[PDB]
């Protein structure tokens, strides 16, 4: 129960326009930051037994794996080179806190237990934590109201109002899979969750839990969920999970068997024998049909959220959101682009806006226009026989 | 017909359409970012808990505990006493990962309590023995065992009556009532493979077994048995079965054993023969040239068709049990179990809901109940009603049959 | 590459396809870490249809590992923590087969 | 690298400029005409790269020379204008208006709008760099401002005009150019800017927005702004300068929710109805109607909150009394005291009794007659503590309700100056929290005399200070200040080291809450106290002066005080002060949270104890995981006082919220501290706060749109928190009754509607987060995350309500509290 | 494993099962429930009509149809196969009347329909898969009222009371609990409607059900709206 790690983020200046009010808000943020900096400086400018204890502690302390603690002052430790020694335990160590497998600390020369180092989290899993917070609030997601509602009910309401569920003896969904075509808000709705959540967010990509050696992928998955459970509440976002989790066929190769083994370790973590803490999982997928049923099972993935290509009103929302910060001209009616019944993702709409801005800049004009938007729409979109029906 | 922006174009587009506050805003934002960096730099780095005890529990002069009793004895296994040559023992030691040696005792007040393979302690410079040690316990396998009983009983497993009865027989009756089996002269099966579609009560039944049994229960982490260092997985399974034999009555629970070994066909799997080797050692332990003792095995798997026939053979997996999709009565019972704790109306037709959910698993039904509660919540209502349950069924089971009227 | 003053990185062909498991993805991650370090960076990727093309159903007849490499590349191009100053120039000879995700 | 036409234009401009260079002095006028025509044709166009501007860049200096060297005349200024429009692009010595002033003075729109924007910014910049002299140089700039403000008005650039005027420091001319199609988008922008600017500009902007609102007869908004300015003459003018009676009823509701009460003569159309609304005589009935309309009138005993059945000597029973009072607050009904009775007001082991009786008052809150009945049953006791608690209960009952009769005055005045410091110590506090916003002279004339007399302990003197400050919050009442200062000047270093002396400076600050600068006198007439009780008094009065001001300079001074190493209590006051100056603007609050975290880590114990109180004050009845997690990880601290404060701050931050993931923390914390009674009491008190009024009251001192700071609420919060500044003695002991100061703050969290007859109108509303989509410097905020209910309804923190249907028009554009709704004539 | 044994109707599985017949019997469940009750005073049929939306007039969902003047058929399964088998039953009854100048018995007509249904792949009948429809022929003949149930495999058998369709498993239990031989036709109608209301997700009222009866006397009568409302009043 170390506690939530959160992600420090500065306030948001409501007026996106360049005006004095924005200047005042930013100046207030800056002046508070300056006061904090000077306070730290003044603390350190106005500022024995433990020092000698640390001197007695080895200078280049080594890290070794405790194994089969014995007696009350003698334990067997490992040197991380396979060798193991019947070392002694100084009084400095906590005791009643050493457990087998714990990465204790050893004096370099005499090899005596002198520390416990209960923070031996692998770098591969420490990197995949979220310390910043992307500035994609839910107000940057045009439409997707139902999807936002589902994910809020899954990963936000259980933390902000944990009385509704206890009031009817219901466990909220622990798993969500966001599936859809290539670019519809699947990753925005994880960015927004990270931005607006007080829980430890853990980015991951399915193609990252796979490791070169044997038994390392499952070990990494176990470590990832162990840290996600130590820090609680926590959310684990596995983007593009079809990297690992595809159908479990009868393998003939060895790498494929190892990948499936990693997938089974993930399945056991999601819903295994023992239990699961307050760790909530959000997977993302382009092609859900190819995923294994055991993974899509509605005990590991309680909610499945489709992100279809936006309809007309959602498309209008996307254009509004992505042209808000643009000096749109009064000649532009963002309806001609909406009406055309062509596959337009939110990514396609943003690319359309960017290309319209670039067309204006090419024409030497800083204010976009309708012809610019038409040209951008034509030149951004890259990609049944006639008369066969009707 | 598209000019390229010149020096003047860029020098005017940055200076002509411009707010009189744009420069100040940009500078202030940059200052905020730099100040954030500097603040993080100054107060950065916490104090990683090193394990120090609260003061007044320490004992200085432990520098004397470091200078005396200094010997950081390595651990060695006496593999051959060289016959003891009567006198002049000249023991042999097998310091693992380091070397073999021919050594003697030193201040060993009991030169007789040395034995072979007793895991003696040996100095660094002169390798004389100093103190024996108890046998190795392999902490991974030590924690593989289940200590705290999960809070699942044989009453939250609805829709599985025959399977529960078979599992109860094989896993409990030989343990708590051997009299009937010995009377009838039947040796009960030692080994069960629970298989079925993903989510039917396999691991739930394993949890219920763990709760009910009064005997060693060992949940085997399928990932802990795969490692580098070829032979390590086989060694771990060997030690696991050794500890199981040590225990008076043991119940191993290989879960998702599709991880540890399917078909043995290698072809291009030359790099995946280590998993096959540990699976072969598991097979040998399950049934080979040796009695296995009072060890009963559970093996859960969704896909019992990738498994090795040598492992599925009914000398190792003797009581294969199938967790099929529950029938209507089972589905109604699962609804009742899962909605017992829910705040629902007093006239919901769970038989109707079981009818509405065909070819649906117990996990599916749990999801239906959860979504019914969620729909009630999404309307500020405290009591989930039949309408909410029907909406949940529609949302979970499915997500036009006008030819099937 | 000749006319730019930005750090020019170049993958081409199947330089990210490794026989070992989960190595192409790691190489892509290290690539983009290096580009971020030496930003602003331009990453050329010649013949991307080698590393990155229409995905096949995971089975006995599918290059699941190259698919994983491509998925890692997709995540690096646009996932969490968008790139800061890295620009990518992919080159292909037949575009109809590239994954719609790319 | 150009084009043929582009090169030809370059050549034309070169030829014209060269001709200007040649000393013909005969064909200058045609050349200047042609240059001007080209420049304005390019500038007025949509091109963002005006070509004549681009091509005259090299010749800027040559144009300067030609302007200097040509003889005075029409051509002089006719070319100075060209030089100015050119200088719009190249600057550094800020020439554009420097040559516009010596110019042709034509319409300041022919040169596009970019010229206007540049010249407006430059007018501002010239204004700052002008000393108080050079006035003659300042009129010609106001002519440019009168040409710029209308132009910005006509072109949707209202925020540009507002910036220009507030940066020229004359927000007075908007009234000439505002139109009925602009007042909203100008007043909202001014109000947004108010929070972030300092004085005297804060008041200048507030009065400008008030004038704009009064222009178009938007009286309720004008009254909100007039309340932001703690100025009663302006609110009297607004409330009496109106002819529509319903809007006056609504403004009376607003005045009642705020602490103010206007003494109206026998002239208004409905004086008695208005004074009833403004006196909150209908608050109890409306609250009980809301409680009935939600099925909450079912008193819940402390055990229902403790919830110890699932998952009693002397102090946990005091905790039971306090939690019972908090939970069943303003409901009248109870099950422990009300009903059986005489059981949880006895066995409370002496001193705690004084608060247990007060619990009754908090159950019969806003209910004067029922108060009277039940309290009078207990107002006649053989032991002093019961009578003191009953008097305090009368005070609580009359808190927030301005009865025409004065029950509190009579009953509690009989017992002020009583021959016992315990009836005094309940009657004084009852009067203080009964007539808080009143500012009545007849109650101060009875209270001030009791701070000085041989028969008064530091407890009685401090509670009189608290009472007088609460009566006269933010009024600079001379009698209060004089008496408090005399009491501080008439006591030695010892006898001034009791921690009940904190309350004399607290009375001063409360009497000067929000006044700000005007406080120098009291910190200049107070530089004669002993050293240890002068940093405390100085700092406390200073922080009280700037309550909600958001003055970063004062926060900097407080942080300097914190930095100092004193092996010292004024540091604890300074932490609470950093919280107090920054409970307004939202941007200040989060940054203050970062600062408070740093203080918790890089901080001595003295301010370490105070950071939790600051966290409670900055977020009151606003449970957020950022603060609750901070307090929870500090609820296990080794230092008992930091713990105690952290637990109570968890209670406050979640006060009146029924938060489940705070109730769980408090129960787990109750098991963890089961064997420590001094933490068990505080966790029980936090539970009571979390379930305050069973989820129907808020302690936040900010009501209307989160923008009006109720003086009385801040008074109560400061009393309680400053008392916590010494928990171990003030409250974990003798003066645990001071908790009832929170009565001044608890105020319903409901939306209730009426017709134009003071009769309920259940109507449909959408309740949701105070979010927007695009501010665009003036665009209102629109609710996101709708959830449709039918009024009456409870609004949580950050929730606003918008009429789901157009059928009714609210009088005020703020749907919080009591709102009168006119039936729309248009349709629906 | 049922991938080389259920792809054709003429391939036995190692257990000796026709999985395609199993699958047709499963397709039966996708229809709406229908309860038939045989009594000494006649036979009653009551079916859950499953109106998907308005604008589809009720006389297009033919779950209860008339075979001759003395038999009714309550159907569950594919509409097309239902139509085929109903037409066969009607034509067979008329053929028997034409030849022998009498009314075909309910057992005999069910036998003829079953004889049509047997011919899955028998290469001399042309249907290639089992009729995915299950029928309840309730009629009156010289042996008193009778009710017969026929399933896709062609197996038919009399039934003192039966329920087919989606709510078959859950309604036959109720029929077992409530049915006794000495029951009147009004009691049978009331009990059948009670069970239908139990097993329907929609509320029982007026439309969404059909009710019919064949008695020793008046011909097969399908209750109209008036009679349906009268019974539903106090089911
Ligand atoms: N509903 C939306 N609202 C706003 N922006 C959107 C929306 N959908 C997509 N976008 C835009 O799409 C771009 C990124 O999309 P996103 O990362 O959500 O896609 P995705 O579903 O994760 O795609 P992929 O399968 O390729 O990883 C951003 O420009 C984002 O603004
Ligand atoms: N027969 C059942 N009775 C009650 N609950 C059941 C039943 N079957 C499944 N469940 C519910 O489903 C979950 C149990 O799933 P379980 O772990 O048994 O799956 P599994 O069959 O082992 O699946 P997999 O191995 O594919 O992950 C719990 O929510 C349990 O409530
Ligand atoms: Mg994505
Ligand atoms: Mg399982």
């Amino acid at each position: 129960t170390k506690g939530p790690d959160a992600a420090s983020k500065l306030p948001l200046v409501t007026p996106h326009t360049q005006c004095r009010l924005k200047l005042l808000k930013l100046e207030r943020i800056k002046d508070y930051l300056l006061m904090e900096e000077e306070f730290i400086r003044n603390q350190e400018q106005m500022k024995e037994e433990r020092s000698k204890v640390d001197d007695l502690r080895g200078t280049p302390m080594s890290v070794g794996t405790l194994e089969e603690i014995i007696d009350d002052n003698h334990a067997i430790v490992s040197t991380s080179v396979g060798s193991e020694h019947y070392v002694s335990i100084l009084s400095f160590v906590d005791k009643d806190l050493l457990e087998p497998g714990c990465s204790v600390l050893l004096n370099h020369k005499v090899h005596a237990v002198i520390g416990v180092l209960m923070d031996d989290t692998d770098p591969l899993v420490t990197v995949m934590k979220v310390e910043k917070a992307p500035q994609e609030t839910y107000a940057d997601i045009g439409g997707l109201d139902n999807q936002i509602q589902e994910i809020k009910e899954s990963v936000e309401l259980p933390l902000t109002h944990p009385e509704y569920y206890e009031e009817m003896g219901i466990k909220p969904p622990k798993g969500v899979i966001l599936y859809g075509p290539p670019g519809t808000g699947k990753t925005l709705l994880a960015k927004a969750v990270a931005n607006q959540t007080s829980a430890t967010f853990l980015r991951v990509v399915g193609s990252e839990l796979i490791q070169k050696y044997l038994g390392d992928g499952p070990k990494l998955v176990r470590e990832l969920f162990r840290v996600a459970e130590e820090h609680a509440p926590s959310i684990v976002f596995i983007d593009e999970i079809d990297a690992i989790g595809t159908k479990r066929y009868d393998s003939n190769s060895g790498g494929e068997r190892e990948i499936q083994r990693t997938m089974l370790e993930l399945l056991n973590q999601l819903d295994g024998f023992d239990s699961r803490g307050d760790v909530k999982v959000i997977m993302a997928t382009n092609r859900i049909e190819t995923l294994d049923p055991a993974l899509i099972r509605p005990g590991r993935i309680d909610r499945k959220i489709e992100f279809p290509l936006p309809d007309e009103k959602t498309k209008k929302r996307i254009f509004q959101i992505h042209t808000s910060r643009m000096t749109l001209a009064d000649d532009v009616t963002l309806d001609d682009l909406i009406m055309a019944k062509d596959d337009l993702s939110g990514a396609d709409i943003k690319a359309i806006c960017t290309e319209a801005g670039l067309m204006a800049l090419r024409e030497r004009r800083m204010k976009v226009t309708n012809e610019d938007f038409k040209k951008s729409k034509e030149n951004v979109l890259y990609k049944t026989p006639e008369g066969l029906y009707l | 017909p598209i000019r390229a922006l010149d020096e003047g174009d860029i020098a005017l587009l940055k200076t002509y359409g411009q707010s009189t506050y744009s420069r100040q805003i940009k500078q202030v934002e940059d200052d905020i970012q730099q100040l954030l960096k500097k603040i993080n730099e100054l107060t950065g780095i916490k104090e990683s808990d090193t394990g120090l005890a609260p003061p007044a529990l320490w004992d200085l002069a432990a520098d004397k505990q470091t200078l005396q009793s200094e010997q950081p004895l390595q651990v060695a296994r006496c593999t051959k006493i060289i016959n003891a040559d009567s006198e002049d023992p000249k023991y042999i030691i097998n310091v693992k990962q380091f070397a073999k040696f021919v050594v003697d005792l030193s201040d060993q007040v009991a030169p007789t309590d040395i034995e072979e393979g007793m895991r003696v302690g040996v100095d660094r410079n002169k390798y004389q023995i100093h103190i024996p040690l108890p046998p190795k316990i392999d902490p991974t396998v030590t924690m593989m065992q289940v200590e705290e009983k999960p809070d699942v009983t044989y009453s939250d497993v609805g829709g599985c009556k025959e399977q529960i009865e078979k599992l109860r027989e094989v896993v409990e009756t030989p343990l708590l009532h051997p009299e009937r089996f010995v009377n009838l002269g039947i040796e009960p099966p030692k080994g069960v493979l629970l298989f079925g579609p993903p989510g039917t009560g396999k691991t739930l039944c394993a949890r219920a077994v763990a709760n009910r049994t009064d005997a060693c229960f060992i949940r085997v982490i399928g990932s802990e048995l795969v490692q580098k260092y070829v032979g390590e997985g086989a060694r771990m399974v060997r030690e696991l079965f050794e500890m199981a034999r040590t225990k008076k009555a043991c119940l191993i629970f290989f879960d998702e054993i599709d991880a540890i070994g399917g078909a043995r066909f290698d072809d291009g799997a030359g790099g995946d023969n280590e998993v096959q080797r540990t699976m072969l050692e598991l097979i040998n332990q399950l049934d080979g040239f040796d009695p296995r003792g009072n060890i009963k095995v559970l093996m859960a798997t969704n896909r019992p068709d990738t498994l090795d026939p040598a492992l599925m053979r009914p000398g190792r997996l003797d009581r294969k049990i199938e967790f099929s999709l529950p029938d209507l009565e089972g589905r109604t019972h699962i609804f009742k179990i899962h909605a017992r704790s829910m705040s629902v109306e007093r006239d919901i037709r769970f038989e109707l809901l079981a009818r509405l959910c065909p070819n649906s698993t117990g996990a599916e039904i749990r999801s239906v109940c959860t979504e019914a509660g969620m729909f009630a919540i999404r309307a500020r209502r405290k009591i989930a009603t039949e309408k909410d349950f029907l909406e949940a069924v529609n949302k979970v089971i499915k997500s036009r049959y006008m030819t099937y009227n | 590459a000749h006319h730019t003053d930005c750090t020019f990185i170049r993958v081409s062909g199947s330089e990210l396809v490794q026989k070992f498991i989960g190595e192409g993805a790691r190489m892509v991650r290290e690539l983009f870490v290096m580009a971020r370090e030496h930003a602003p960076s331009i990453i050329f990727m010649d013949e991307i249809d080698s590393i990155g093309s229409s995905r096949l159903e995971g089975g006995s007849g599918g290059d699941s590992e190259v698919q994983r490499t491509m998925l890692e590349l997709l995540n690096q191009l646009d996932g969490f923590e968008a790139t800061k100053n890295i620009k990518v120039i992919m080159a292909t000879n037949r575009i109809d087969i590239l994954d719609s995700a790319l | 690298e150009l084009s043929e036409e582009d090169k030809q234009l370059q050549d034309e401009l070169e030829m014209l400029v060269e001709r200007l260079g040649e000393k013909d002095t005969s064909l200058y006028r045609p050349a200047l005409e042609e240059l001007r025509r080209q420049i304005r044709s390019s500038t007025t166009s949509m091109t963002s790269v005006p070509k004549p501007l681009k091509f005259l860049r090299p010749h800027y200096g040559k144009l300067k020379e030609i302007y200097e060297n040509m003889a005075p005349g029409e051509n002089k200024r006719f070319a100075a204008d060209i030089i100015s429009v050119l200088a719009m692009t190249m600057s550094g010595e800020r020439e554009c208006l420097k040559y516009r002033l010596v110019g042709s003075q034509e319409e300041l729109a022919s040169w596009g709008h970019e010229y206007v924007r540049h010249l407006a910014g430059e007018v501002a910049k010239e204004w700052q760099e002008l000393d108080d002299a050079e006035k003659v140089q300042r009129e010609p700039l106001l002519t440019l401002v009168k040409e710029i403000v209308p132009y910005n008005m006509a072109h949707n650039a209202e925020h540009e005009a507002c910036d220009l005027l507030m940066e020229i420091e004359q927000v007075d001319m908007l009234e000439k150019d505002i139109d009925e199609n602009a007042y909203a988008k100008v007043c909202l922008y001014l109000t947004s800017c108010v929070n972030y600017v300092p004085e005297p500009e804060n008041s200048a902007l507030l009065r400008c927005a008030l004038g704009v609102f009064r222009k178009f007869s938007r009286f309720p908004e004008a009254l909100r702004l007039a309340l932001m300015l703690n100025d009663m003459e302006l609110v009297e003018d607004i409330f009496t300068s109106c002819k529509d009676v319903v809007v006056q009823k609504q403004m009376a509701f607003m005045l009642g929710r705020h602490g103010v009460f206007l003494e109206l003569s026998e002239d208004v159309e409905e004086y008695e109805d208005l004074t009833e609304i403004m006196s909150n005589v209908q608050l109890n009935s409306n609250f009980l109607a809301l409680a009935r309309e939600l099925d909450i009138m079912e008193p819940k005993v402390p055990d229902d909150i403790y919830k110890t059945h699932l998952e009693d000597s002397a102090r946990m029973n005091l905790a039971s009394s306090f939690v019972n009072g908090f939970v069943n607050a303003a409901f009248g009904q109870d099950k422990l005291l009300t009903d059986d009775g005489n059981k949880w007001l006895y066995k409370n082991k002496d001193h705690g009794m004084l608060s247990a009786a007060a619990s009754l008052g908090m159950i019969l809150l806003w209910d004067v007659d029922g108060g009277l009945t039940q309290i009078d049953k207990y107002l006649y006791s053989s032991e002093d503590y019961i009578k003191s608690g009953a008097l305090l209960a009368c005070g609580i009952v009359n808190s927030g309700v301005r009865n025409e009769c004065d029950p509190a005055l009579a009953l509690l005045s009989d017992y002020v100056l009583h021959n016992s410091n315990t009836m005094r110590l309940g009657s004084i506090f009852g009067l203080g929290l009964a007539y808080a916003g009143s500012n009545r002279e007849d109650v101060l004339t009875l209270l001030l005399p009791v701070m000085g007399d041989s028969k008064s302990s530091m407890e009685v003197a401090g509670v009189t200070a608290l009472a007088c400050g609460m009566i006269a919050v933010g009024s600079c009442n001379g009698d209060v200040t004089s008496t408090i200062l005399q009491t501080i000047m008439e006591k030695s270093e010892t006898e001034l080291k009791d921690t009940y002396a904190r309350w004399l400076p607290l009375g001063l600050g409360l009497n000067h809450l929000g006044k700000g600068e005007a406080i120098e006198a009291i910190l200049a007439a107070l530089e004669v106290v002993s050293e240890p009780f002068r940093s405390f008094a100085n700092t406390l009065v200073d922080v009280c002066a700037y309550a909600g001001s958001g003055n970063v300079l004062k926060v900097q001074q407080l942080l300097h005080i914190c930095s100092e190493h004193f092996d010292g209590a004024h540091q604890g006051v300074a932490v609470l002060g950093i919280a107090l100056i920054a409970m307004g603007e939202e941007i200040g609050a989060e940054m203050a949270l970062r600062t408070f975290g740093h203080l918790l880590r890089y901080g001595e114990p003295t301010l370490r104890r105070a950071v939790p109180l600051a966290l409670a004050l900055i977020s009151v009845s606003n449970p957020r995981l950022n603060i609750l997690d901070t307090l929870s990880k500090f609820s296990h601290d080794a230092d008992p006082e930091v713990s105690y404060n952290s637990i109570f701050a968890m209670g406050m931050v979640g006060s009146g919220t029924n938060n489940a993931r705070l109730a769980a923390m408090l129960r787990q914390l109750a098991q963890y501290h089961a064997k420590d009674p001094n933490n068990l009491f505080m966790v029980r008190l936090a539970q009571g706060l979390t379930h305050l009024g069973k989820g129907t009251l808020t302690l936040c001192p900010y009501h209307s749109d989160r923008q009006l700071m109720s003086q009385v609420a801040v008074a109560g919060l400061l009393t309680v928190l400053v008392s916590f500044l010494d928990v171990r003695n003030i409250i974990l002991g003798k003066s645990h009754y001071v908790l009832y100061g929170l009565v001044a703050a608890m105020q319903p969290r409901m939306l209730v509607t009426f017709d134009e007859e003071l009769r309920p109108l259940p109507v449909s509303v959408r309740v949701g987060q105070a979010v927007d989509v695009v501010g665009q410097a003036g665009k209102p905020k629109t609710i996101t995350g709708f959830q449709t209910h039918t009024t009456p309804v409870l609004l949580a923190h950050g929730e606003r309500a918008e009429l789901a249907t157009e059928e009714f028009l609210p009088v005020t554009p703020i749907l919080e509290g009591f709102v009168i709704l006119r039936k729309n004539p248009n349709y629906d | 494993t049922r991938s080389e044994y259920d792809r054709g109707v003429n391939t036995f599985s190692p257990e000796g099962r026709l999985f395609q017949v199993e699958y047709a019997i499963e397709a039966i469940k996708l229809g709406s429930t229908a309860i038939g009750i045989q009594t000494s005073e006649g036979v009653c049929l009551a079916v859950e009509k499953r109106i998907t939306s308005p604008l589809m007039e009720p006389s297009s969902i033919e779950k209860i149809v008339e075979i001759d003047a003395h038999i009714g058929c309550a159907m569950s399964g594919l509409i097309a196969d239902a139509k085929t088998l109903i037409d066969k039953a009607r034509v067979e009854t008329q053929n028997h009347w034409f030849t022998y100048n009498e009314t075909m018995t309910v057992e005999s007509v069910t036998q003829a329909v079953s004889n049509l249904a047997l011919q899955f792949g028998e290469e001399d009948a042309a249907m290639s898969r089992p009729f995915g429809v299950a029928l309840l022929f309730g009629g009156v003949d010289e042996k008193g009222p009778q009710l017969f149930h026929m399933d896709p495999s062609g197996t038919f058998v009399q039934c003192d009371a039966r329920a087919i369709g989606s709510a078959s498993e859950g309604a036959q239990s109720s029929l077992q609990e409530v049915y006794h031989k000495s029951m009147t036709l009004k009691e049978a109608i009331k009990s059948s409607l009670i069970i239908l209301k139990q097993v329907m997700e929609e509320k029982l009222n007026a439309t969404n059900i059909e009710l019919a009866t064949v008695q020793p006397g008046q011909n097969f009568h399908m209750f109209t709206k008036e009679e349906l409302e009268e019974v539903i009043k106090d089911i």
